[PDB]
């Protein structure tokens, strides 16, 4: 007979916009890119992570990169994109 | 005027790379017109609300070579803009602020001075909200950390907004304002010197709240270690408080109190010596103030042991009263249950032994207490406490070099358990090697004859211990164990045939190595040397070899 | 002789200004200079070296006052000195030995003994002049970055990581000022700052999320000599971590306020929401959640979804304490252990044995972390049956004992530590290689047209600050850029890059 007098719990909190997907390519977050997937192995293929930013969404590294080349814009939210974490 | 129009158009790209590289190629302009002075302050000024860290940190980087290359009037306004977002309400404003204000004050005159004192005094005198509190306080000692003697026309107001500060129920309050007194105080007025004096001493004539009176004495006490000769007029007035406080039975205060007795004995000697004895006797007393153990309270004893280390190191025509009551207290104190009280008690009689150098006579007279209190200590299972007792022979030794003629049987052992053992480190065979190093060199060749062959193995085997510098203190223990074992400048009666073949085969390898370093070289060559010459008549066919 | 010249040099000044016409008062001293200090000088060299070995302050003052009338001649001084101090620092740090490897006090110390012994020394003997400050300052450096430890870790950034490990320790669970403001000028002449500031962020996360700190004024005072020494985005990313855990707070006690408008819970609930992006936890391991902690799981959920719309929880269970009570022993214990721990001993109450193929389906977590957890609660003196198999027998032993009512049975894994500094070191070397290509494409957008040597100038004229990049590094990050169809080679002009948009 064992009894829980108490539990302190850890708990991360992510946005519910997209099930477990990145938002630009229509792909498993933890997969690899469209590109990256489609065209044939090498060193680029290596530094596939995902990045995180300010506003707390997650895409692909190249996605976010090719996004950000024409606009300045969070495909998500309309506020300037800025990197917190790769 | 094209490239900076240019860089002024680049700097609201809407980019993060453009407004990075224009930022970072102006910043590199300034370090080698007028209308547009006007433009490129505001830019600057505006960027620090910018959306990307890395601009926020370059308009920041900025802001030191700006003000060195601009209008006076300028340089006004942009340490009016920083002072008033300072007092924003928004976290990230005040944080860069802060950090851009004492960018331009670390590098930097009068003008800008006390426009900003007015502003830090209207911030610190109000205590509604904390953060300002402490970042105002951080300026202002910032400020008078460096130029403080052009604010004089400003230093009762300064000193009006620090004290009362020194109630607040937030301790960085009161530790930023400490620190902010004692930048004043070593730049300041009589006057204000003076009425700060006597409001801590009013304040410590009364006991507000037992909170109050240990920031006051830390507070005396900072001000005795900045200030120093100018506190010395009112110490008469001062130690009869700071000795009634002192029976106040709470252990945080005593340790205070302690630690303004050492500042006043180190800081200001001239002044201190009519309460001298009565310091050391409250030292003495608290040196030993253990309740709750017979044979949070170690501070107080600490705090004790240093206080008579400071007292000791910094009197030399008061060795005899040393002598007659300091010393054997803390040869009956060395037994300390506690490391760190037991390193301050050592450390203070090592002083104690360092400014011996007739006091001799009763040095002479207490060496067996200290053998005795010693021997106990040099079977611990502590290496610093065996590192103590061997820096403490030493120097025993330096200042007295026969004082250990009748104490060899019972030191040696000591120095073989610690040479020979698997918990000790390197720095302790070392320590014990020296000290072996300087017994043999100050004490008579007969002492020693009854332990060579006790003596003889360990030193052997630490010639051979892989790491060279142990191989170097082994072969200069062996170059005097050579020359003990064998005098000839007087006549003995030992017999040193045994002994010869291990001498020479410990020596031999290191000296035909060809890998080793060059201290192990030298010394392995000394000490070949110093054996053919002491003993060349017992080796056979390997003379001519070496 | 140094008192003797000097007595001479005085009496040489009252004879010329006493007897003598002013106009010969510059020549004597020049000639009296030059016959008793500059053909001397030789010796004075070796007398210097002689006592920097054996410690004379004093003598060391009288050479520098007696050297100093002489043209130039403070050079040789000041290259003795700095390698004198050179020698010492290692010799000093190769004297720790394996231990210092895992010791980061240890290290700390005998750093900061030979640095403020030889800054005293500086300020004391030779007046703080420039050259002295640099030479020491060289010197620190030089055996700061490279040492005995670094080599056998085979890498010069474990420098920085002792070091935040030594301010971890620091801060963890009126002299503390003192320690952290020697730690900052330490961490002046570490080159590879990155490693630092990454391994005391992680840290920092580890002491907020577990309630584990001496005091918050520490830490706020950590962060205030932070911003002076680094920059301001460091500390912006820091403070989102006190952001997030003020919001946890309310939204603890809010949820504390909502509970007693319903059925009470089973268990003292408490709750760390923390965003996703601004801490450095990973996503947590299979785990079957235990059927005693499904309301309060539930509850929380339902609440969380209520107050939020877009945002769902992702649960991390091995950073999940509590606290549990028994009475199925000898007697009454309380145990302090880890969701874990709780998972593989709640799983049976009368129960008396399991096998570990079955156990690892029952509470569904993986091979390597159940082998350990096991392993820690075996040598806990709380489970019996060195190696283990997945057809081995393991049951509860009872009448165990314990010498006090609270237990910590909850201890870190040996693996845990090594694996964790791997993955940072990893981590860090991806990072900087993000940035590298960061920075070539700033100065190519800037730059339309741009050399070679150019561009790496200021690659590390920018990244200085951080880290010193390496040229094969900067060179692989061009060719992966190119690549990418960021920047492109001009035809003919070998040698040049342009950007392209
Ligand atoms: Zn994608
Ligand atoms: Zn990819
Ligand atoms: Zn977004």
């Amino acid at each position: 007979r064992f009894e829980v007098k108490k539990w302190n719990a850890v708990a991360l909190w992510a946005w519910d916009i997209v099930v477990d997907n990145c938002a630009i390519c229509r792909n498993h977050i933890m997969d690899l890119c469209i590109e990256c997937q489609a065209n044939q192995a090498s060193a680029t293929s290596e530094e596939c992570t995902v990045a995180w930013g300010v506003c707390n969404h997650a895409f692909h590294f190249h996605c976010i990169s090719r996004w950000l080349k024409t606009r300045q814009v969070c495909p998500l939210d309309n506020r300037e994109w800025e990197f917190q974490k790769y | 005027s094209y490239h900076i129009s240019n860089l002024l158009e680049k700097m609201t790209s809407s980019d993060k790379d453009f407004r990075f590289m224009a930022t970072n190629d102006l910043m590199t302009e300034l370090q080698k017109d007028d209308d547009s002075e006007r433009k490129v302050v505001k830019m600057i000024l505006k960027l620090l609300e910018d959306k990307n860290g890395e601009v926020q940190n370059l308009a920041v980087k900025c802001l030191g070579p700006l003000v060195s290359k601009v209008k006076e009037y300028q340089v006004e306004t942009i340490v009016d803009t920083l002072c008033t977002n300072m007092l924003s309400d928004k976290e990230q404003l005040r944080d860069i602020s802060s950090i851009g204000l004492k960018t331009v004050i670390g590098e930097l005159a009068a003008n800008v001075c006390k426009k900003i004192t007015g502003r830090l005094t209207s911030a610190i005198a109000k205590q509604e909200d904390v953060s300002v509190q402490l970042e105002a306080l951080d300026i202002m000692a910032d400020m008078l950390s460096r130029q403080g003697g052009l604010l004089v026309n400003f230093h009762p107001s300064i000193l009006t907004c620090l004290l009362p500060q020194l109630t607040s129920p937030r301790l960085a309050v009161r530790k930023r304002t400490i620190i902010a007194l004692g930048h004043l105080v070593m730049s300041c007025g009589n006057i204000v010197f003076v009425d700060l004096i006597e409001h801590l001493l009013s304040e410590l004539s009364k006991n507000d709240s037992m909170s109050t009176t240990r920031t006051y004495i830390q507070c005396i006490a900072a001000i005795s270690r900045q200030a120093g000769h100018r506190i010395g007029e009112y110490l008469e007035k001062i130690i009869p408080l700071v000795v009634k406080f002192c029976n106040v039975d709470d252990d945080e205060l005593r340790e205070y109190c302690i630690q303004a007795f050492e500042s006043f004995v180190r800081r200001c000697p001239k002044e201190v010596y009519p309460h001298v004895s009565t310091i050391i006797n409250i030292c003495l007393k608290y040196l030993t103030y253990d309740p709750n153990y017979n044979y949070m309270s170690w501070k107080v004893r600490r705090a004790a042991a240093k206080c008579l280390d400071a007292v000791v190191s910094t009197r030399h025509e008061m060795l005899p009263e040393f002598y007659k009551t300091v010393s054997p207290a803390l040869i009956s104190r060395f037994k300390e249950r506690e490391e760190n009280v037991k390193a301050d008690v050592f450390h203070a009689y090592l002083s104690l032994l360092k400014q011996t150098r007739t006091p001799l006579t009763m040095l002479q007279s207490q060496v067996p207490n200290i053998v005795k209190a010693l021997h106990k200590q040099m079977k611990e299972k502590s290496v610093k406490t065996r590192q103590c007792c061997f820096n403490m022979l030493t120097e025993l030794v330096n200042v007295l070099p026969g004082a250990l003629t009748q104490h060899i049987p019972v030191l040696v052992p000591g120095i073989i358990f610690s040479l020979n053992d698997k918990s000790s480190s390197s720095n302790l065979k070392i320590d014990a090697l020296s000290c072996l190093y300087v017994i043999l060199c100050n004490h008579s060749p007969q002492v020693f004859h009854p332990h060579v062959q006790a003596l003889v193995p360990p030193v052997v085997a630490c010639v051979g211990d892989p790491f060279y510098k142990i191989t170097s203190e082994a072969l200069l223990v062996t170059q005097q164990l050579v020359k003990v074992i064998r005098p000839l400048d007087q006549p003995s009666s030992f017999d040193a045939t045994p002994y010869i073949k291990d001498l020479f085969t410990c020596t031999i390898k290191r000296l035909k190595a060809a890998d080793i370093d060059q201290e192990v070289k030298e010394r392995a060559i000394s000490c070949m040397g110093q054996i053919i010459c002491n003993l060349g008549d017992n080796l056979g066919s390997d003379l001519p070899n070496t | 002789y140094m008192k003797k010249a000097e007595a001479r040099l005085l009496e040489e000044q009252r004879r010329v200004q006493v007897y003598l016409h002013e106009s010969t008062q510059d020549e004597l001293a020049r000639k009296c200079e030059q016959v008793l200090i500059e053909k001397h000088l030789e010796i004075f060299h070796t007398e210097f070296q002689n006592l920097l070995d054996a410690d004379k302050n004093e003598d060391l003052g009288r050479m520098y006052n007696l050297v100093s009338r002489i043209q130039d001649g403070l050079g040789e001084l000041k290259k003795l000195l700095e390698t004198h101090i050179h020698n010492q620092g290692l010799a000093a740090i190769e004297k720790c030995g394996e231990a210092a490897l895992n010791d980061p006090k240890m290290y700390v110390q005998t750093v900061l003994d030979v640095h403020k012994k030889y800054n005293a020394l500086v300020m004391s003997a030779f007046n703080n002049d420039a050259g002295f400050v640099a030479a020491l300052d060289k010197a620190c450096g030089r055996f700061i970055n490279n040492n005995a430890v670094t080599k056998m870790a085979q890498s010069s950034s474990k420098s920085p990581e002792l070091l935040a490990r030594y301010c971890d320790s620091l801060l963890k669970k009126a002299e503390l000022e003192d320690t952290l403001n020697q730690v900052m000028v330490v961490f002046k002449y570490i080159e590879d700052k990155d490693v630092f500031q990454k391994f005391y962020a992680k840290m920092l996360a580890k002491r907020l999320v577990h309630q584990n700190s001496a005091s918050d004024d520490a830490e706020a005072s950590m962060i205030s000599k932070l911003k002076q020494a680094c920059g301001f985005e460091y500390t912006s990313k820091l403070q989102r971590m006190f952001q997030d855990i003020g919001v946890s707070k309310d939204l603890n006690e809010q949820f504390k306020k909502h509970l007693t408008n319903s059925e009470p819970l089973d268990l003292d609930f408490s709750i760390q929401v923390l965003s996703s992006g601004s801490w450095p936890f990973q996503q947590s391991c299979t785990f079957a959640l235990p059927s005693e902690l499904e309301r309060s799981y539930q509850r929380f959920t339902a609440f969380y979804a209520s107050r939020h719309s877009g945002r769902k929880l992702t649960w991390l269970y091995q950073l999940s304490k509590g606290e549990l009570v028994t009475n199925c022993f000898k007697n009454r214990y309380t145990l302090q252990a880890s969701t874990f721990q709780m998972a593989i001993l709640l799983q049976y109450n009368t129960e008396d044995a399991y096998t570990v193929q079955q156990l690892t389906d029952s509470t569904q977590i993986k091979m390597d972390i159940l082998a350990q957890v096991l392993q820690i609660l075996l040598k806990s003196k709380l489970l019996v049956l060195v190696e283990l198999k997945p057809d081995t027998l393991i049951k509860l032993y009872l009448g165990y004992k314990n010498k006090k009512l609270r237990v910590n049975i909850n201890v870190p894994m040996k693996t845990e530590q090594k694996q964790e500094q791997e993955t940072t070191h990893k981590n860090i070397e991806e990072d900087r290689k993000l940035l590298i290509q960061a920075a070539i494409v700033r100065i190519m957008k800037m730059r339309k047209v741009l050399k070679h040597q150019q561009l790496l100038g200021e690659v590390l004229t920018q990244l200085s600050s951080r880290f010193k990049p390496r040229v094969p590094v900067i060179k692989k990050c061009i060719d992966i850029l190119i690549e990418k169809e960021y920047l492109e080679r001009v035809d003919g002009e070998k040698d040049t890059y342009s950007y392209l948009a």
